[PDB]
């Protein structure tokens, strides 16, 4: 109605306008950090892989049960998630192609059975009712891979008791600063000289492909931080936007409330000056 | 309100609470938007000191125990200016802020915190 | 610049004829689908198959009722267009050869079909004669020209 | 018919409509309504064209624009611009609907164009201030909505 | 050990059963379950389309 | 040094309304033999007032908050007397008494405005007539910044020909710092994750708004 | 005009057009004509008119205008920008970025309009 | 719209109606800068039953036919208080909001869900 309750709700959307444009650099500053923590783990992973690629065809003579694939009805899933707000869809795509792969074999009899990271994931099983066997929240904007040891632990003894036949890891790649893929990726079924073994090389498998496994599941988490710190990029430069667009529409009624009120007290002027 | 007629003292404790509160108008409808979390440290902790300053300002009266209920207070100055020093340097940022609200001088938002 | 949305007439087709108000039951809808879709073609490669193809055709009506200033159509011209953009023989059609396509297939039917389009100029008539004469000169201009 | 896809096609007009045609400055109201009367030339319908204050030059472009594509002849074109007194400026659009009044009357079918109802209604303002009638809304006169 | 490369492939911590047992126990006891359900339900979909309907309406 | 002129609150109108001519004419003494003069006029806005009052007591039409249509005629008179004259006026006037110098008189008008409001019908009239603005807000004023001048909207059109040399030279980095702490305020609490040389500038641009702060009755 | 009636074209510069209308609520005042809306006076746009329609192209010659425009409160929905926006032709708008960049002259390409 | 005149049935439908379209008009500036995302569980609910009860308010008219072709709807009353209770109660959470549009009765709503 009036003017003044207009300018104070142009004052109140401009005074979060600031800040949505400061946290939106907050989020570069961030994506740029987890960017340096992306690039420094993968040569540990490329050497391991080189060495298990190595030594499964240099020694045929022991298969572990990671390297074989058994088809029973049990698959196993690890789904990588924030513990925040402000993406626009990086969580809820992400589950989009969760329930999507998760159909193909709850139509045909199969269970299921999962393990959870971050609080948003947490949140949707808890209330939708999944079933989980193991969850960890709470690590931060730097995560270390002594925290994922136990939940990679439970995934690993579950697959080596024949409970779990298939394991998935759904976590966002890093396409380019705008673009956040969901993907569902697979885990446990992955020049002519010869190494020396110091221990049976038997137990260097049985370590190394343990190893192999923490360290892709420490990649998706950290390429998942980095893609939930566009993702927020792109939600705080869609707020300021928003933001703006609801000032211009409160100007355009500031400006009619203040020409009404100056046409109104002329009225009232010239209608008390010609009774007098 | 000049530092030649009521000293040195008084004058930046005055200024200090009317700085902490100016900040803390700024700082409202951000917290209405996005909440407390998404601040920095010292937004934080000036938040807290601005809320407590705003329930410290407040005095039950002896004119108006008829609508509070509650006996009225006499503060003098130098209590005011010790009690407003004290929470502008962070010497009662252990304090709920409902222990400062209709209490009289420091001491009082001391006891009123012990019945929370 | 007609904001489809808020634009309305009292009258309506009672005062239309019978072609025009047969051929745009389907143009205000295309633009309706349009209006919130716009803004989605930065994103709309990760999108369901009926969202994707709503889009796509409100792109082509969109794109078919820009018109120039000083160029007038008659009856059997707009009829035309309205039938190119309502029985999906835009679908193949890429949006910014959609317009020069509308010019194109009104040169054919001046050469090729002009006493089908002095009978639907008379006073906008229409019956399976014409439906079935307009079909197969749209096919036959998607075919060979 | 007007000629064009979205009006034809969508907003329909008929023989004894009203249909306004409202939006912001210069983003072709006139264009609109001159393709409207060109339109015309053989179809029977006689036109009416009325400018009320607008500029010289603007109403000398569109009868050259009506010249040129061939439907002056059947166009009366009523002219009271922006340097004119504001009761010719008043009057204007009911000498044009006298004039569209005259083919109405006699069973023919004529056809006219206000370019601004809002120029009148700024102009009837303007006398009905200097008669020191007492105003109401955005200072128009009480009348208004029966100009 | 190659005849022109050495690569030692370290840890951050000491791998042992009785630090990583402990980690194992702690993932098995905080996964926090509150209602035992089927997973079959169809409910997924629909707060997932209503809330993926809803993100474009911002951008 | 300074002539005082008093119009008080509960004196007449019509010496309200004089005070301000009558204070021009003491410093065109000055003016027009060569020597240089500077007035102030503390409430412009109430001589406004003071001429609504006589205006519409002797039955005069009103305008735009009831004022005449002759007020910023009244403003206009009074503000253009403010100028500096050639050698040539001051020869002219004193009959070849003083010969080769300018003279001067400089205002500096005060204007109230009610809640920032500049756009109202005095205030705008004002700043249409005058060669610049000093605009001194509230909320610079209770965040400390006692010299509460926001740099930002306030304009001298005279500029670096009103300067001497080394404040000339020296004014242009400080105007660009404070313009680039504009820009980067938001940024003060969130600096630990900025670039180095956005930080360096917005360390720059904090240090020249505290320079900017001054204490009353100590000119440098 | 004396200009254009000799057979040439002619530049009018007006400084501010805006003092113009300014001038004509004044003048209207002072002859105690009933206000019209956000103060102005009733003749505003027959009195734009009169002023606007003599700058024209004739057949002897032409006179054309460049008039510089102050916006009151920045609101271009004001009856003094709306009457002097529809007499308008083209628009040249200043900018001090361009100007701090070295490019002289000044004229913003993407916020200068024209009808031409 | 008073319990004595109406029944306590009607009357606690239309209130409930009432809050919750008042508390989705309390959301509106919240939900245009932040999304639907970050609101609550429960206001997540409250502003999808909201919108399917602005979408079961319209209804095509007899009069409005030759504005659109679509036939116009008779509702009698108790199929009215029906309707916005089983969507206040959450018995049609399931179906999609656009189905809940320019329908007569309910069970049309429910027709229209299978398409
Ligand atoms: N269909 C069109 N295609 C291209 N340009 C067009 C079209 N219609 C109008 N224009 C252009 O738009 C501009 C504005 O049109 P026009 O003068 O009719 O607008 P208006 O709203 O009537 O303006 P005015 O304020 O002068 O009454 C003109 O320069 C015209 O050439």
């Amino acid at each position: 109605a009036g003017a003044k309750e207009i300018r104070s709700k142009i004052a109140s959307i401009k005074s979060t306008q600031k800040i949505t444009n400061a946290m939106e650099k907050v989020a570069v500053s961030k994506m740029r950090k987890a960017q340096m923590r992306m690039a420094a783990g993968r040569p540990y992973a490329e050497r391991i892989r080189q060495v298990i690629g190595h030594l499964a065809n240099a020694n045929p003579e022991y298969r572990h049960p990671f390297m074989v694939e058994r088809e029973v009805k049990r698959v196993g899933y690890i789904v990588v998630s924030s513990d925040r707000g402000l993406c626009g869809g990086l969580n809820i795509n992400l589950f989009k192609s969760l329930v999507k792969d998760m159909s193909g074999y709850r139509e045909q009899g199969a269970e299921i059975d999962l393990c959870v990271i971050g609080s948003k994931g947490a949140s949707f099983f808890r209330s939708f009712g999944g079933n989980v066997v193991a969850a960890i929240s709470h690590l931060g904007e730097e995560p270390s891979i002594n925290d994922l040891i136990g939940s990679v632990k439970v995934m690993l003894d579950a697959y080596l008791e024949g409970r779990i036949d298939r394991l998935f890891v759904v976590s966002n790649k890093f396409v380019n600063t705008m673009t956040q893929k969901p993907t569902v990726e697979q885990l446990i079924p992955l020049h002519h000289w010869d190494y020396l073994y110091e221990p049976d090389a038997k137990s260097l498998l049985d370590g190394l492909l343990v190893r192999y496994v923490e360290s892709q599941v420490y990649q998706a988490v950290v390429e998942n931080n980095a893609c939930e710190q566009a993702a927020r990029m792109i939600a705080m430069k869609n707020a300021t936007d928003n933001a703006g667009e609801l000032i211009s529409d409160l100007q355009l009624i500031y400006n009619k409330a203040r020409q009404a009120a100056i046409t109104q007290e002329i009225s009232e002027i010239v209608g008390g000056a010609a009774a007098v | 309100l000049d530092p030649l007629v009521i000293g040195q003292d008084h004058y930046d404790t005055a200024r200090g609470v009317q700085y902490v509160l100016q900040r803390y108008k700024e700082l409202k409808d951000i917290i209405a938007i996005l909440g407390m979390d998404e601040l920095s440290e010292a937004d934080k902790l000036l938040v807290a000191r601005a809320r407590k300053i705003q329930r410290f300002l407040s005095q039950p009266f002896f004119v108006a125990e008829v609508f509070t209920g509650s006996p009225g207070k006499y503060v003098s100055l130098k209590d005011t200016i010790a009690g407003f020093k004290g929470i502008l340097n962070g010497d009662y940022d252990h304090l709920p802020e409902q222990a400062f609200y209709m209490v009289g001088g420091i001491e009082e938002a001391v006891e009123k915190a012990k019945k929370l | 610049a007609v904001n489809a949305g808020i634009s309305v007439s009292r009258v309506g087709g009672a005062a239309q004829t019978k072609i025009i108000k047969k051929l745009s039951g389907g143009i205000r809808t295309a633009l309706a689908q349009y209006r919130e879709l716009a803004a989605f073609a930065q994103f709309a490669s990760d999108l369901d198959e009926a969202t994707r193809k709503q889009l796509e055709h409100g792109q082509r009506v969109t794109e078919l009722m820009k018109q120039k200033q000083y160029a007038p159509m008659s009856i059997a011209e707009m009829s035309l267009s309205l039938y190119a953009a309502e029985r999906g023989f835009l679908q193949d059609v890429e949006i910014a050869k959609v317009g020069s396509f509308e010019q194109a297939l009104i040169s054919y039917f001046q050469r090729e079909h002009a006493a089908l389009l002095a009978k639907i100029n008379e006073k906008g008539d229409f019956n399976d004669e014409i439906d079935a004469g307009i079909k197969a000169g749209i096919e036959k201009f998607k075919a060979t020209q | 018919q007007t000629g064009y896809k979205s009006v034809d096609a969508m907003i329909p007009v008929g023989r004894g409509q009203r249909e306004l045609i409202i939006g912001d400055r210069q983003i072709g109201k006139t264009a609109l309504a001159v393709d409207a009367i060109i339109n015309q030339k053989d179809s029977g319908i006689k036109c009416v064209y009325v400018a009320i204050g607008q500029k010289q030059s603007t109403i000398a472009n569109v009868v050259r624009k009506l010249e040129e594509n061939g439907a002056l002849a059947n166009t009366i074109v009523v002219a009271a611009s922006a340097s004119e007194s504001a009761a010719l400026q008043y009057l204007a659009p009911y000498s044009g609907c006298t004039m569209g009044e005259y083919f109405r009357d006699r069973g023919e079918d004529a056809l006219i164009v206000y370019d601004d109802l809002s120029k009148q209604a700024v102009a009837y303002r303007q006398i009905s201030l200097l008669l020191r009638r007492p105003p109401g809304r955005e200072a128009y006169p009480g009348d208004v909505f029966y100009l | 050990v190659q005849p022109n490369m050495v690569k030692v492939l370290a840890d951050t911590v000491v791998r042992a059963g009785d630090l990583d047992e402990a980690a194992a126990q702690e993932a098995l006891k905080a996964a926090e379950k509150a209602l035992q359900g089927k997973g079959a339900e169809f409910d997924y979909s629909a707060a997932a389309a209503r809330l993926a309907e809803a993100a474009a309406q911002l951008r | 040094n300074t002539i005082v002129v008093a119009a008080s609150a509960s004196e007449s109108a019509a010496l309200q309304y004089l005070a301000p001519y009558s204070g021009c004419t003491m410093g065109e003494y000055f003016r027009d033999r060569g020597e240089d003069a500077l007035i102030v006029y503390d409430d412009l806005s109430k001589q406004a007032v003071a001429y609504r009052q006589i205006s519409l007591l002797l039955r005069r039409p009103p305008g735009r908050e009831a004022y005449p249509g002759d007020v910023f005629y009244l403003h206009s008179r009074l503000l253009e007397r403010a100028s500096r004259v050639s050698e040539e006026y001051v020869e002219k006037f004193t009959n070849g008494a003083v010969t080769g110098k300018t003279g001067s008189l400089t205002a500096l008008p005060i204007i109230e405005t009610q809640a920032g409001d500049v756009s109202a019908f005095v205030p705008t009239n004002v700043i249409s007539i005058t060669d610049g603005q000093i605009f001194l807000e509230s909320a610079m004023f209770n965040s400390g910044i006692r010299p509460a001048v926001n740099a930002g909207i306030s304009v001298s059109r005279v500029g670096g020909a009103a300067q001497t040399k080394i404040i000339k030279k020296l004014s242009g980095g400080i105007r660009t710092a404070l313009a680039q702490y504009r820009e980067l305020a938001a940024f003060a609490q969130f600096a630990s994750d900025l670039d180095e040389a956005t930080r360096k500038q917005l360390e720059h641009g904090q240090r020249v708004t505290e320079l900017m702060k001054q204490k009353q009755y100590a000119p440098m | 005009e004396k200009f254009r009636d000799e057979g040439r074209d002619v530049l009018l510069f007006i400084d501010n057009i805006y003092r113009y209308t300014l001038a004509g609520t004044e003048v209207s005042a002072l002859l105690g004509r009933m206000p019209s809306a956000v103060g102005y006076q009733p003749t505003l746009a027959e009195e734009m008119g009169v002023l606007q329609e003599r700058i024209t192209s004739t057949k002897k010659g032409s006179i054309t205008s460049i008039q510089a425009v102050y916006v009151p409160a920045d609101d271009l929905t004001d009856p003094s920008p709306a009457t002097t926006f529809a007499h308008l032709d083209a628009t040249v708008v200043l900018s001090r970025d361009i100007a701090s960049l070295g490019i002289y002259p000044a004229v913003d390409p993407l916020d200068s309009t024209s009808r031409q």
